[PDB]
Order: C-alpha cells, then structure tokens, then sequence
C-alpha cells in the first residue's frame, strides 16, 4: 500500500520530466505453437485413454 | 500526433544528423506524453537493431512505440499518487516531507530533479503544499 | 500481428482446463 | 545496404506517409534481394506486431528482416534450376516449352509475370533458350 | 533477515536510526512475525534502557541473539482450531469474535470489523474458517 | 486416389489427353502400387483396343472398375523373405540379385546396381535384408 505506490508515482515524475527536454531540444512466434499442437494432440490421447481405463474400472 | 513530435524529435537532435543518442531514448518517449519506467526502456532495447545502435532515427522510435504500444499507454493511466506524512489528514504536506518521499524512498531521485520539479509547484508563504493540487499538476496532461 | 494473439489465446486456455479434466479424472480414477 | 534498401522502401511508399501496404510485403522482400515463397510470407505474417497492421513502416520491416534472417538467406543459395522437354540433350529449350513449364507446372506463374521475363532473356531468331545461360541470368545478383 | 534497504525506509530522515517503539513493526517489515510479548522480551534482554532509537547494528545484534525464536515465527503455513470439534468446518461469527478480541494479544473490534467486511456469513451465522483464514493471509 | 492436378503434369500440352502407354506412371505417380502384368489387364479389359491416348474421364472410370486390386497394392507396409529360413537376417548379394534380375518382373542389372551402390556388403557377402528394404522404401 505505500513503497509500491512510491515506485509508480517516481516512474510518473521521470516522465513528466523527459516531456519537458523534447520540448526545449514473425520467425519468433511461429515455434511456439508448433509445439503447443503437438502437447494437446498427446494429452487428448492421455484423457481418452484415462476415461477407456475409467470405464473399464 | 506525429507533427509535434516530429518537432519535438527534431529538437533532440542537436547535431542535426536526423538521430538522437540511444541514452535519450527514455528522455524522447516521455515527451511525447508516455509514463514508463527506466527498466522498460531497457527492456525494449533488447532488440538486436536498437541492441547494437549508437543512435536512433525518427522512423526506428516511431515502430518501437507501434510493438510496445500496449505496456507504453499503460503508463498514462495515473492520476491518483500517494501520500504518507499527513497523519492527521490536513491535504497539506511541507517541502522538506515531499523531499524525503522522492529522494529518500523508491526509485530514488536527486535534489536537482527535486528543485526542477518545485519551480512549477505552488507552494504557499508557510512553505507548505496542497498534495490533492499537486498530484492534480504532475498527472495534467 | 493482431489476427494471429487471438487464437493462440484462446488455444492456452484449452490446455489449462483441459489439464484440469485429465488431474480430476486421474483423481477419480485413483479412487476407483 | 540500408541506404539502398531505403531509398527502395522509399520509392514502394507512394503516398509518401512512411509506411507501404501489407501485401507488398513480399514485393518489397524480393528487391532488397531475396528468394521466399508467397507461403513464407504468410507464415511470416503471424507476429502479433504486422497481421492487424494494415501498412508497415520500414523500422517494422527491418526488425522483421532481423528474426527471420537464416530462412530469409537461405532463399538465395540456389544458382540451378531443373528442366524437362530437352530429352536429347542439346541445351536448349522452345520459348513454348518454358512457357508451359512455367504456367502449367508447380507454383503457376501467369501470362503476363511470362511476358514481364521474356525481356530481359536471350531468344534466338529460331525462338528457343540455352537454358544454362538463362539459369545463369534468373540467379545473376 | 536483515535488510539495510528496509532500515533506510522506516529511517525518514538519514539520521541513521529508527525510534525503539518501531522495532516491532520493523521485524514485521522484514518478514518475521514476532508477538507484541516477543518483541519486549528481546527490548528487555538488552541494556538499551535509557535508548531512545535503534541504529542497523543494534537491530542486526537483536535479530542474531534472538534468531531461532523469530525464524519460528515464520514456519507456519497452515492454522487449526481447536474451535470446531464436530468438525463442522465453520465456527459462530461471535466465537470468532471473542477469540479475536478476548483472548490473547487482543484485537479491537474496529480491526475485527475490518475482517468480518466482505466475509461471506450464513442463515445460522457462522463462517468457514478455513476459507477466512486463507482470505487473511494469502493475501 | 484421382488427381486432377497429377494428370495436369502428364498432360504438357494442354491437349486434356496422355498416352496409353504413360498409364501405369500415372497410376505410380497418384499412389497406387500396380505390377506391368495388372496394367496391361486393365487396359485389356476395355475396349481402348485403337485408343492412342487417354483422358481424364477414362482414367477415373478404369480406377473405379478396378478400385479393389488398385488399393491391395498400397496395403503394404512391411516385406517378409522366404530366401532366409535360418533367420541370419541377411541373404547373399548374389540371391538378392537373382530374385530382382530373374524372378518375376525381372529388374535389369543396371537397376539392380544402383540399388546396390552404398549398399554395405560384409566379409561373407552377404547384406541386412530389413535394411536394405528400409532403405530403398523409406526414402
């Protein structure tokens, strides 16, 4: 409730600051789900396999 | 929009070069309006073109508020700060408390940002400052 | 950009309540 | 590099606002040198700072450049090409044939993209191609 | 746990020291829960008698001297009663009041209050002490 | 299994039509495994006795007609010998070029050599049977 409070506030100051001097002078994200489609391919086999074992017991 | 801070660019420039050091990369995006921290602007940096550049151009600056634009506005949300110092709940705190909070707690700041802030700031005859006023100025914009 | 968040979004959704279908049934499955 | 890359975004920009529409993308991609496929360009938009952006600024260009690098240059290690229709093996193909080739076979090219090559590539007055100096031409860069 | 960073905040002044009176709120800062008993006991083994404030060194030789009873008070993650014996899973509204605010180092019945807003209460008028305990500290 | 699009490729002309004889590649060329034997059957069973070239409407009715020995052909996935019963695992160089060059659709012994060139070949002459068949499928 205070120090964090503090911290904003002194960003804000910074920033108010710097706005006073400029008035005087694709490849990366595609390897992500590549592999997420495959770990909900493998664990939908898991839970089917799971309710077979279920249904069995 | 982009005519004022092309001015406002093209006033950071000193040299004329039409690139401004990558140190004043901060100092330019708060001048525009934008709140950020220090931190985040070192975390923005961390792109391999910006990463290795000495200077920035107009164009570079411009895609760097585009890819950030989200976590950038976030910052011009505040209007609201605290207090501590003010126990009895006058509204009013004195300069020397106001020094202590901003120089002595969080991100620390110096006395020279201090006494730039106090040129824009009433402060009464007493010596004393409405901090519902005061935090009313620094979130005017 | 912004036609792409969307899904992935919703995908990491899918394997969080979906991991919380596997735990229970693995819970019923223990008490069986 | 940059400089002539600039003064080509420059010139793909039209109305002079910075910035050139999505889907010329590729067409920009191809002129600063290199060999990708439609298809890389559509997996390439899938970022979450170009697929919502109905124009693109250099800066954004570039930082796209940047990550996808290694698969970007990997497009202009080809110098051979195939051919089929020379059975006999005299190194030379009809206009005719290399116009089928072309249009009917894998990737289809039209007409007029055809016609658009035909003028910068030798035909004798017989009206065939030494394919292996118009291999040589197509890679020439 | 010792932090000078934490000192140069109850410290407003840069004086150095901090108002013996603030001791336990500094332990409690740190992270360290200390009783208000604990926290006098420790003021009392020590000859700072006629001391008005506390500089970093003398809290850092508190804290040493006192080590194993003040790192007790933060092993504990779970919180039974001995309130319940049913085992019904909730506990009267004004039991939990009157443990709260008659026995031990007694609440106020403003900080009680306090607690009590937002605490869901049933027809019988008792709560889940379980899920209000959890509301109080994980927070 | 028809394509359009694999027709598309043996037809260079544009003509809508490919020659009699190109229709076991085609059918090679879609999937379908057929020996020359099941091709000339096939052809022999229409009256396609003066027909020099083939469309595509008779090349999907020839495939339908003949679905089932067409799609046996691609049933198979393993290729069991019957040229070891000792169970070594290997076979000669020289029966496995007796059983490609004179057994059945015989192979010519220059097709036989290039699947013999990085071939491994031990001391006694003799070659992994399941890995050559691996190898030679697989790619």
């Amino acid at each position: 409730r205070t120090l964090k409070a503090i911290v904003y506030l002194q960003c804000c100051y910074r920033r108010m600051m710097a706005k006073r001097e400029l008035k005087k002078l694709m490849n990366n994200l595609e390897i992500t789900y590549s592999t997420e489609t495959e770990k909900l391919r493998s664990d939908v086999e898991r839970l089917r396999m799971s309710e077979e074992e279920a249904k069995n017991a | 929009q982009i005519a004022e801070f092309k001015e406002a660019f093209s006033l950071f420039d000193k040299d004329g070069d039409g690139t401004i050091t990558t140190k004043e990369l901060g100092t330019v995006m708060r001048s525009l309006g934008q709140n950020p921290t220090e931190a985040e602007l070192q975390d923005m940096i961390n792109e391999v073109d910006a990463d290795g550049n000495g200077t920035i151009d107009f164009p570079e600056f411009l895609t760097m508020m585009a890819r950030k634009m989200k976590d950038t506005d976030s910052e011009e949300e505040i209007r609201e700060a605290f207090r501590v110092f003010d126990k009895d709940g006058n509204g009013y705190i004195s300069a020397a408390e106001l020094r202590h909070v901003m120089t002595n707690l969080g991100e620390k700041l110096t006395d020279e940002e201090v006494d730039e802030m106090i040129r824009e700031a009433d402060i009464d005859g007493d010596g004393q400052v409405n901090y519902e006023e005061f935090v009313q100025m620094m979130t005017a914009k």
